[PDB]
RNA sequence: AAUUCUAGCAUCCUUCUGGACUUUUACUUUGAGAAAAUUAGAGUGUUUCAAGCAGGCUUGUCGCCUUGAAUACUCAGCAUGGAAUAAUAAGA
RNA sequence: ACUUCUCCUGCACCUUAUGAGAAACCAAAGUCUUUGGGUUCUGGGGGGAGUAUGGUCGCAAGGCUGAAACUUAAAGGAAUU
């Protein structure tokens, strides 16, 4: 039942039971990995290479024709991110928040839901810290997180 | 959310073996609940079941007779010691006669007529009769 | 040695020089580790299964596969079935040191790595029985576009010897209507 | 009376993605053809962005909710 | 080095080797570091390099401070059963413990075997033996290991 | 032939002549050590019995039964066989 | 926009149960003597009493926590005439 909220939605990619698909699909594992990191290059998160590459392009997957995942083609390359994209996207929703609070004290019910948000950044950077994906000691700070974004 | 697998599925069976149903399938399927249907199997509690190889948990579609009157699950998974496998059976099942109290053990999964012979107790998994 | 590898060794050489040979060229850089003469209940013909070193099996020889089984089965009678040699790991593993183990080594990997390679097709669905009597039968879904070849219907006996010769399993394989 | 293992064709088509014995997308493919250009793109169903041509960007298809618009005439071909 | 008001010096060694150094072997299946043999500390407490038996038990655990000077304190963990409801209970019981200054960075939060001996101090009756390094994320003493 | 346990062969260690390695425990099994009295309990007509630890044969005398008074029971700790289950470790 | 049909996600509704309940009624109050999926909080005849005293929050009004002596054979629930 989400998290949060109450709303119980089931709604999912669902992937093929095929692998290493398809028969009519060719190029290469090589210019895959070129354009992925071309694209990351560019300044384009993980998740909206995959985007890019289904809807213009051919590779329904990239797990399909390659064998790594796209995060793990990044770091192999090392142009990846300096923190991960689902604790960046929360972040920058809580600088954005903390813009409208400080403008209007009165709004009741941004004041809640900028608990929640900041609420799931400590307990989602908790995660990060175990599998050291974070630096040691990292912490947010309301103070220091707008620059941090961007 | 979804602790115990086998306990999921053993409601699911009773409750379409009680509506009366020729086969019904569970999820999210494991090596536990095969080899727990293995030892039914054995005793003549239920007939063939197939495991669909789906690119997940896999489902496990049972075809059944109307035989079993209950099977449950003992969570927690109490340790019991070869002297008290016959004072849970007494408290448990329906009779000294008939019924099946299953059990993990060191050799494998199985029932409590096997654990006696072999030596050898372990943790409570579930019964059934 | 052995006699069966001699025999499967002089036909490749024979590939090589057939006036034109499509394929001769590209085998050079293929070469072949082992046999094992494996018969089918009540076989036709014995069929041959041949295992391939795995860095040629990869880019070097599954590039076209299914010609190179036609050529062999019509040259040498028979049928025969061209497979991977994947070292396995046993569970003591850490003795001797190593301490990953990766799964691609482990044993389901490689007995699903023996079904890919087997049928060569691939696979539609996969499926597994477990009979009263306690005896897993396993089943494997071809696909049914693509019938093409006779042969298949024919070699679809086979593959239940080849799958239980290597792995000591029952597999019973077949089209889905 | 009832057969789990071996369901029929035209109700499991009916269903929900994942409530199916094997789940599998009810997406697809396609290999577009635009007017002007005798070039070819292939293009998925679903297309959350607005896709672009070849060369000298005319316009294959917009996003919508669920399958996307393609532009005017032009034809089509699953994979 | 002498910190010292007292001249700190190594009882094993006598006044005629003064480039000779005393090291112990200690048995009971424990190597002896190399940082003992190799280096010029002296301490009085140390299994390695001074005058103390380790004899009876042996205690692993994870050390909770390094706060106090050649010392530490080894957070023990186990479960309690309680035979009426037929279930366990987490306990804990914090040992004081003495550690000598081979063992180089002893960070919080890393495991520690460590044998008994002759009361050291009021607290302090262990002595350490050998120790393991490790990662521990937040608090140390949230972190439940039986061993 | 069922029911136990165990060696091989499908590519399975070795340093030696039983122990070293297999992440670590819990768990279970067998074993050690743990006072008796009490408690259960073997044997025995205290006249029965609660008890008690005695007795029983026999004109034989260095009396005999090479006389009995068994045995179990007593979380944490020490040790050990083991393929599941559950923690935990890791990620040449 | 409307018609026909399928899919999830909502607030509900009708019908029925060899499912449950003391009954009223209930797709949950079902799958519970054929008793163990995970977990938080609360209750132990009726008064005395949400009172007394102590604590703590409050500008106050009061809130949260919260007894005893003595008292009593019935209080209470759902249906029937």
């Amino acid at each position: 039942g989400r998290m949060y909220g109450p709303g119980k939605g089931m709604s999912a990619s669902a992937l093929p039971w095929r692998r290493k698909p398809p028969t009519w699909l060719k190029i290469k594992p090589s210019d895959v990995e070129e354009h992925i990191a071309k694209l990351a290059k560019k300044g384009q998160t993980p998740s909206q290479i995959g985007v890019t590459l289904r809807d213009s392009f051919g590779v329904p997957q990239v797990k399909s024709v390659t064998g790594n995942k796209i995060l793990r083609i990044l770091k192999l390359q090392g142009l990846a991110p300096e923190l991960p994209e689902d604790l960046y996207y929360l972040i920058k929703k809580a600088v954005s928040v903390r813009k409208h609070l400080e403008r209007n004290r009165k709004d009741k019910d941004a004041k809640f839901r900028l608990i929640l948000v900041e609420s799931r950044i400590h307990r989602l950077a908790r995660y990060y810290k175990r599998t050291k994906q974070l630096p040691a000691t990292w912490k947010y700070q309301s103070a220091t997180a707008s620059a941090l974004v961007a | 959310v979804r602790m115990n697998v086998l306990a999921d599925c053993l409601k699911t069976l009773v409750n379409a073996e009680k509506r009366g149903r020729r086969q019904v399938l569970i999820r999210p399927s494991s090596k536990v609940i095969i080899k727990f249907l293995q030892c039914m199997q054995r005793r003549g509690y239920i007939g063939d079941f197939e495991i669909v190889d789906d690119h997940r948990a896999g489902k496990i579609v049972i075809e059944l007779l109307g035989r079993i009157n209950k099977c449950g699950v003992i969570s927690p998974r109490f340790d019991i010691q070869v002297d008290k496998i016959e004072q849970f059976c007494s408290n448990l099942l329906p009779s000294r006669q008939f019924g099946h109290l299953v059990l993990t053990t060191a050799y494998g999964i199985m029932d409590h007529e096997e654990a006696r012979r072999k030596h050898t107790g372990g943790k409570i998994l579930g019964y059934f009769f | 040695p052995t006699e069966i590898e001699n025999e499967v060794a002089k036909c490749l050489f024979d590939i090589e020089t057939s006036s034109q040979s499509d394929l001769k060229g590209d085998v050079r850089h293929l070469v072949i580790s082992s046999v094992k003469e494996v018969e089918v209940p009540q076989g036709r013909k014995k069929a041959f299964v041949v295992f391939v070193p795995h860095a040629v099996y990869q880019k070097t020889v599954k590039k076209i596969q299914g010609r190179l089984v036609q050529e062999l089965e019509k040259k040498l009678k028979k049928h025969v079935v061209l497979v991977a040699q994947r070292t396995m790991l046993p569970l003591d593993f850490k003795r001797k040191g190593l301490k990953v183990r990766p799964r691609s080594r482990t044993l389901t990997a490689v007995q699903d790595g023996m079904l890919e390679d087997i049928v060569s097709t691939e696979i539609v669905g996969k499926r597994m029985r477990v009979r009263v009597d306690n005896t897993k039968m396993l089943k494997v879904f071809l696909d049914p576009r693509d019938k093409q070849k006779d042969n298949i219907e024919d070699k679809l006996e086979t593959f239940a010897a080849v799958y239980k010769k290597l792995t000591n399993k029952d597999a019973v394989f077949s089209f889905p209507q | 009376e009832i057969d789990l293992l071996h369901p029929d064709p035209k109700v499991e088509a009916s269903k929900h993605k994942l409530k199916r014995l094997i789940p599998n997308p009810n997406s697809f493919f396609m290999d577009v053809k635009c007017p002007g250009c005798l070039q070819i793109t292939t293009v998925f169903s679903h297309a959350q962005t607005v896709v672009l041509c070849g060369s000298c960007n005319i316009m294959l298809c917009q996003p919508t909710g669920g399958k996307c618009k393609l532009t005017e005439g032009c034809s089509f071909r699953k994979k | 080095v002498q910190t010292e008001r007292a001249f700190q010096k190594q009882d094993g060694v006598s006044s005629l080797g003064r480039t000779q150094r005393y090291w112990k072997d200690v048995g009971l299946g424990f190597q002896t570091p190399r940082l003992a043999k190799e280096s010029k500390y002296v301490d009085k407490k140390c299994p390695f390099t001074g005058n103390v038996s380790i004899r009876g038990r042996v205690i692993k655990g994870m050390v909770i401070s390094t706060k106090m000077k050649r010392a530490v304190v080894i957070r023990r963990n186990y479960l309690h059963f309680v035979p009426k409801y037929s279930r366990f209970e987490k306990r804990h019981k914090n040992v004081t413990c003495h550690l000598s200054p081979c063992f180089e960075q002893v960070k919080e939060g890393d495991i520690v075997t460590a044998g008994q001996c002759r009361p050291l101090s009021k607290t302090i009756r262990f002595n350490v033996l050998k120790v393991e390094k490790n990662q521990v994320f937040g608090n140390v003493r949230k972190q439940f290991r039986l061993f």
